[PDB]
């Protein structure tokens, strides 16, 4: 079919999605030379579980997946097989043996405007963890006591959402770093994604 | 759903929320402290306003949750402080009042300027104007000019700001049910609920006049031993018996006799540890300071500092434009925005207040791991103390002749030992009496037991008394000399540097047996020793986690803070003293002062 893989359009988007809601877009009917990722070299983590990158270029699927959001620096290390902490518990859960990779780099001069950028946003409670590749944008408040809510913020009743502070002054772990998570899938049905 | 889980979910959501609003204050509070305009001062009011209405609104909240049923102490300390109350309890006009008072002495501390007599369009501020006179002028009227103009034009302006300041301060403090605002200061060093390492606000007191009673001794003799070299140095100026003049001491206020080691030298002919010549000499600037200093912290184990410190420090006196506070401050904002601000010069006082303020500094980064509230030194001494225990190790000739800032042919002899422990019992013996002193003054003022009819009164009383520091000029209730100071004026707790000299040296002390060096505790310099920082960031990582009592055991072994490691520093120095003094005074009466009457 001989059409390059759209990749540009996820890495090098305008914007992206907050990691409670993560944006994830299939890639068909395309032949994907995964090494021009590795050899742009722009990136700060780039690590690969259940395949080798080498031997991913030769090598066809019928669907690929690229899920794209936006978190903390140090927050990164939760993008990874059997991971716990604040956002694979309730905002992207990754399954404990997993194939695809995960890539990320510095959003800072992207992501953070003086003053601060909010419109990112994480979940921090939730009744339960996530199953892998689950996603949940429920907005009903979180109720930690024998006392019910009314839907209105108040003692024990937390609003799940919070919001990203992004400055350009912070730390890099209180940086925004990008993450992109690339799926691979294989059904009884014919290939659509290749490498040369 | 037990009172302890709903606790730990309502400090997790008050971690997150909290988190950004502080730096919002932070980062207001950084653009008036770097630059002072009327804007800066709003901009800054409104950042702190939102922070305290935010506390108020969680502190009733949390006031919510029975206390006693919280099991962990980690846990129960954060719940406990949330629940304080804190400044919302005075009344609207009170908060915003007392908030005007502390920002007009914060402006006039720093933007503070006095004309000279004879020109009346050179005015000069405290910063670099005065403390340069009081820094090397060998002239008595004009140290006396610098030191009494100071305190009649700008402390008259903060005596009747202190009045007020004492006032709701206090009401501030007794509404949270301590017995005065010196109470509350005092809360910091308390330890509460730990069998065996609990430590009453009123027993600091008590060990405080406990240490300082040893120390005593020591200091007499340095004092008799500047008054003898002094008397050569301002000929007709100095009784014998008398107490010093306040206005001859080294800097504004006598708080450091550092300046001092060029009338006080022992042995001027053995090559000079004063690097400050080196340093001018070689063309240092603040950059390369700092990066010495950095490159320190690095020698043992400790990490570089981060871009954005490089990136948003003011590291000198931005100009005759731009007006700063130019007092050394190390910056914790929050969200790993770590900063200093300091109007450095080419001296080694300043390359050593690089090595202080940067040792905050790390500390700041080591216990970043901690939950917001936990984000803090043990106490108020353990973080004045990291620097300091750095500071020992630069000063060494040792160490300076590592760097370079002394010549690769000087070798330590008996003359450059006393030298050296000169200079550094300048430094921290002599503030030792002042830093008492002083708390003493205010602790006194907060409680009640000075009228506000005695104020000046008493204050003089207690440096002819203590310091041994006779004022040059009879100074009635006008003025308001205590206000004067930085720290008096811009509302810091003092005692803080008297608990951090005794510690460096407890700290010091294990840290030369983590390096294993052998010798003398004054030949420390830890460098290059792994072994050592990793010792002492295992202690930073803690923060305020731990009772410091505690912590402070982990590493010297000590429940509570000794002299006994300060006085086995300065030994040698001692009975090297007592010799000197064998045909001077020691001591002073409080009766001889250099004026009529
Ligand atoms: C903590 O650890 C650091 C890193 O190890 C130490 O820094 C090192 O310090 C040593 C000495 O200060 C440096 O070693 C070399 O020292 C030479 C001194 O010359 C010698 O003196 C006589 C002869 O004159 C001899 O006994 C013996 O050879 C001495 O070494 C310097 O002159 C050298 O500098 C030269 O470097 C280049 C390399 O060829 C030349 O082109 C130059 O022209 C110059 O002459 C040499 O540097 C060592 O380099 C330092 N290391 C680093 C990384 O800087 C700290 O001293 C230590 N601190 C403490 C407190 O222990
Ligand atoms: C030390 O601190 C001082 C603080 O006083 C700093 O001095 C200030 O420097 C900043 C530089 O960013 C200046 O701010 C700029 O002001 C410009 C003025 O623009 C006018 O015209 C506009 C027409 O479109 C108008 O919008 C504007 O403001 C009005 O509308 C605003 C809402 O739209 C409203 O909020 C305002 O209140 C006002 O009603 C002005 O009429 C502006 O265009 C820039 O965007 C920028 O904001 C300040 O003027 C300086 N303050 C002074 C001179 O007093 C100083 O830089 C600091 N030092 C250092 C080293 O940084
Ligand atoms: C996201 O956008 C950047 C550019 O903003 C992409 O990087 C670009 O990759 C192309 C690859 O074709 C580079 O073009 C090359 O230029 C040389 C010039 O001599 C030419 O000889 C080559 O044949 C080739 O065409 C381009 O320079 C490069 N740009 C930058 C700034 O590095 C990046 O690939 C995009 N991401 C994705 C996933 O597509
Ligand atoms: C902090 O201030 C609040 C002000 O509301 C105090 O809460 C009050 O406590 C007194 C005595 O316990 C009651 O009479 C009031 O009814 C309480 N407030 C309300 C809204 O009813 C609180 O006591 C203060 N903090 C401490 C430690 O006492
Ligand atoms: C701390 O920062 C210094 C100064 O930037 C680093 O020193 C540089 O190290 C790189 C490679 O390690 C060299 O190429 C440079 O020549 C060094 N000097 C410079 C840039 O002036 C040092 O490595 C850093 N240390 C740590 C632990 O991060
Ligand atoms: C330093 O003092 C020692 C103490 O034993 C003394 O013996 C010696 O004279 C001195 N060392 C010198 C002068 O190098
Ligand atoms: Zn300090």
């Amino acid at each position: 079919i001989t059409n390059l893989c759209p990749f540009g359009e996820v890495f090098n988007a305008t914007r992206f999605a907050s990691v409670y809601a993560w944006n994830r877009k299939r890639i068909s009917n395309c032949v994907a030379d995964y090494s021009v990722l590795y050899n742009s070299a722009s990136f700060s983590t780039f690590k690969c579980y259940g395949v080798s990158p080498t031997k991913l270029n030769d090598l066809c699927f019928t669907n690929v997946y690229a899920d794209s959001f936006v978190i903390r620096g140090d927050e990164v290390r939760q993008i990874a097989p059997g991971q716990t902490g604040k956002i694979a518990d309730y905002n992207y859960k990754l399954p404990d043996d997993f194939t695809g990779c995960v890539i990320a780099w510095n959003s800072n001069n992207l992501d953070s405007k003086v003053g601060g950028n909010y419109n990112y946003l994480y979940r921090l409670f939730r009744k339960s963890n996530l199953k892998p590749f689950e996603r949940d944008i429920s907005t009903e408040i979180y109720q930690a006591g024998s006392t019910p809510c009314n839907g209105v913020e108040g003692f024990n009743c937390y609003f799940p959402l919070q919001s990203y502070g992004f400055q350009p002054t912070n730390g890099v772990g209180y940086q925004p770093y990008r993450v992109v998570v690339l799926s691979f899938e294989l059904l009884h049905a014919p290939a659509t994604v290749c490498g040369p | 759903s037990t009172i302890e889980e709903q606790v730990e979910t309502f400090l997790d959501n008050f971690n997150h929320k909290a988190e950004d609003l502080f730096y919002q204050s932070s980062l207001a509070s950084w653009n008036y402290n770097t630059n002072i305009t009327e804007e800066n001062v709003q901009n800054m009011n409104i950042a702190g306003d939102k922070w305290s209405a935010f506390l108020k609104e969680q502190s009733t909240f949390a006031q919510m949750y029975p206390l006693q049923e919280i099991q962990h102490l980690t846990v129960k300390l954060q719940l406990q402080a949330l629940q304080q109350n804190g400044s919302s309890v005075l009344s609207e006009d009170k908060s915003k009042r007392l908030n005007t008072i502390l920002n007009t002495m914060s402006t006039i501390y720093s933007t503070g300027k006095v004309c000279n007599p004879d020109n009346p369009q050179e005015c000069l501020l405290l910063e670099p104007g005065l403390n340069e006179i009081m820094a090397n002028s060998l002239d008595y009227n004009e140290r006396l000019w610098a030191w009494e103009s100071w305190r009649s034009e700008v402390g008259k302006q903060l005596r009747p700001l202190y009045e007020e300041y004492v006032v709701l301060k206090n009401e501030m403090a007794r509404a949270n049910h301590y017995e005065d605002y010196g109470d509350y200061w005092r809360g910091d060093y308390e330890v509460n609920g730990v069998d065996g390492y609990d430590y009453s606000r009123g027993q600091l007191i008590e060990d405080v006049e406990h240490t300082f009673e040893e120390i005593k001794p020591l200091y007499e003799h340095l004092h008799a031993y500047v008054r003898a070299k002094l008397m050569n140095a301002y000929p007709s100026y100095i009784s014998p018996i008398g107490c010093l003049p306040a206005h001859l001491l080294g800097d504004m206020w006598g708080r450091f006799w550092t300046n001092l080691y060029s009338l006080t030298v022992p042995f001027g002919q053995k090559p000079n540890i004063d690097v400050t010549d080196a340093m001018v000499d070689q063309a240092w600037d603040a950059q390369r300071i700092f990066k010495e200093a950095e490159k320190f912290f690095v020698s043992v184990g400790l990490p570089n500092m981060t871009q954005g410190f490089w990136e948003n420090s003011m590291l000198t006196d931005p100009g005759n434009v731009q007006k700063a506070v130019c007092h050394p401050t190390a910056w914790d904002l929050g969200k790993g925005d770590f900063r200093i601000l300091m109007c450095t010069k080419v001296t080694m006082d300043d390359f050593l207040t690089a090595h202080h303020e940067m040792g905050h500094i790390q500390y700041d980064m080591a216990y970043a791991a901690q939950p917001f509230l936990l984000r803090n030194g043990a106490n108020e001494g353990f973080h004045e103390a990291v620097g300091e225990i750095m500071s020992l190790s630069a000063a060494t000739p040792k160490h300076l002749k590592s760097i370079g800032l002394l010549s690769p042919d000087f070798q330590e002899d008996n003359e450059t030992e006393i030298n050296f422990l000169l200079k550094q019992a300048l430094t921290i013996v002599g503030t030792l009496p002042f830093t008492y002193m002083l708390e003493k003054w205010r602790w006194m003022v907060f409680k009640g037991e000075i009228p506000k009819d005695q104020w000046m009164k008493k204050w003089w009383e207690m440096k002819r008394e203590i310091v041994g520091v006779v004022e040059p000029v009879p100074h009635d209730e006008t003025y308001c000399d205590p206000a004067s100071l930085f720290h008096v004026s811009n509302d810091y707790s003092f005692i803080r540097y008297y608990t951090r000299t005794l510690y460096q040296f407890q700290f010091q002390e294990a840290l030369c047996q983590a390096a294993k060096h052998e010798g003398p505790l004054h030949k420390c310099d830890i460098s290059n020793s792994t072994e050592a920082g990793q010792k002492l960031f295992n202690m930073l990582r803690l923060g305020k986690s731990e009772p410091w009592t505690l912590a402070l055991e982990n590493v010297v072994g000590a429940k509570n803070m000794n002299v006994r490691p300060l006085l086995n520093y300065f030994e040698p120095l001692f009975t090297w003293l007592k010799d000197q003094n064998k045909n001077s005074f020691v001591g002073w009466s409080t009766d001889w002062s250099p004026y009529a009457d």
